[PDB]
């Protein structure tokens, strides 16, 4: 079953159960020019999700950290490095050409905040119902050695129909699909 | 922290 990854040029991808699954992480970088914008299918699903969360009573904004280009990433990374250094920045912020946001398939929900109890309720809601809309929480709790990054409640990755199966496993995409993760080089 |  373990399928090896296929280079499409600008990006690597692996053939999922129903769809082609683009792979972007510290081990699998994207090209510099790759500037797709946001995915219109994923975009339409996130919008539905946000309304479900808002109508559920959670303070969730109408805007989100969706697509980020290489260029945007270059300026975003170095600022976080300035803030905490390089060893601490690398734990939650990808280098230019390694960010899932560059694919157009990854979006960070914004909460506006901040009751804490309300945040964690919202974070659990995602875990329980993000698959319904083809999304998965990418950077799960206690999976930093596999994914490369520490846990992040708000970063969703559109995978589509297989989101439910992936969530039920409790695995990272690296573990589930069996492609490499970890650190750089 | 925490964006990857
Ligand atoms: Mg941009
Ligand atoms: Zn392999
Ligand atoms: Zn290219
Ligand atoms: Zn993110």
């Amino acid at each position: 079953s373990h399928m090896e990854v296929v280079n499409k040029g600008d990006y690597y991808s692996i053939q999922g159960k129903y769809d082609e699954i683009i792979v972007a992480n510290k081990h699998y970088p994207l090209s510099k020019d790759y500037n797709p914008g946001e995915n219109p299918t994923a975009k339409a699903e996130l919008v539905k999700l946000i309304k479900a969360m808002q109508e559920a009573g959670f303070p969730i904004s109408d805007h989100y950290s969706g697509f980020r280009s290489y260029e945007t990433q270059t300026k975003l990374y170095q600022d976080y490095v300035n803030q905490d250094g390089k060893e601490a920045a690398d734990r939650y912020s990808a280098r230019p050409g390694y960010s899932e946001h560059q694919t157009g398939l990854a979006f960070d929900v914004i909460g506006t905040d901040g009751d804490l109890v309300t945040e964690e309720k919202a974070a659990q809601w995602l875990l329980d119902h993000a698959a319904d809309y083809g999304f998965v929480v990418r950077y799960l709790k206690g999976k930093e050695k596999e994914t490369g990054y520490m846990a992040e409640e708000w970063h969703l990755r559109y995978v589509g129909k297989e989101a439910k199966e992936i969530a039920e496993s409790g695995l990272s995409l690296e573990e589930y699909y069996g492609f490499e993760g970890g650190d750089y080089v | 922290a925490x964006k990857x």
